[PDB]
């Protein structure tokens, strides 16, 4: 059946209580990053109906589905999605400054913390991508875009590149394009189909619509 | 396409 590529942004995690990360000084930056990592470990923070509907969608489509997120949180994973591409990295990971190896990390990061991949342990760096830095997984993403039959952007502002250009890439390759957002994005007019409203309402409704049209469950 | 993470 059709190949589906989903791009998500901060809007989909808003109803779960996750705010935009940093809308500089290393110590303050580390404090904020550490507070956001900590937030993700609170029992009260959970995936919402929009996250859960995307897991249902991957269950129905198997390898014909790919989820790409700008988000640093792990709510897609917790909802049940697998092989989620974090194009801006993750808060619950760090990277060895020397080897570049990525490690799971749940607690605070401090300058005292070191890698366990190198002969002599090296400092740890954020795994998230900041403005000016190069996004992750781009070869895989553009390959997926070139093969997608439907491209769905959810909770994205249209302000942040390269992610905001994906809808244009989808169009060039002949994908149907769908925007699901609280309000119109900066590139809302570039989408062929669009629904607006809270993600926890809009996303499950669309996913049902799509699954039924695909004759692939509910 | 591609390029660094950047605001509009
Ligand atoms: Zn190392």
């Amino acid at each position: 059946k059709p190949r589906v590529l989903v791009l998500t942004g901060a809007g989909i995690s808003a109803e779960s209580g996750i705010r935009t990360f940093r809308a500089r000084d290393p110590e303050l930056v580390q404090a904020f990053a550490n507070a956001r990592r900590r937030q993700l470990q609170q029992p009260e923070i959970q995936p919402n109906a929009a996250h859960l509907a995307l897991a249902k969608l991957q269950d129905a489509l198997g390898d014909r589905f790919l989820l790409v997120t700008q988000n640093l949180d792990n709510l897609h994973e917790r909802a049940g999605n697998t092989n989620v591409i974090h194009m801006h990295g993750e808060l619950l990971k760090v990277r060895c400054s020397q080897s570049g190896q990525v490690l799971d990390w749940t607690g605070d990061v401090t300058p005292e913390d070191k890698c366990h991949c190198c002969q002599f342990p090296a400092p740890l760096r954020p795994h998230y991508v900041w403005f000016g830095e190069m996004p992750l997984g781009m070869d895989e993403i553009y390959m997926a875009l070139s093969m997608a039959d439907i491209f769905i952007a959810i909770g994205t502002s249209g302000h942040v590149y390269p992610a905001a250009g994906f809808v244009h890439e989808a169009k060039l390759h002949g994908a149907h394009t769908v925007e699901l957002n609280l309000e119109p994005s900066q590139v809302g007019n570039e989408f062929a189909e669009k629904y607006y409203g809270p993600a926890s309402q809009v996303v499950p409704e669309f996913v049902e619509k799509l699954l039924k049209g695909l004759k692939a469950g509910s | 396409k591609g390029g660094a993470k950047r605001h509009r």
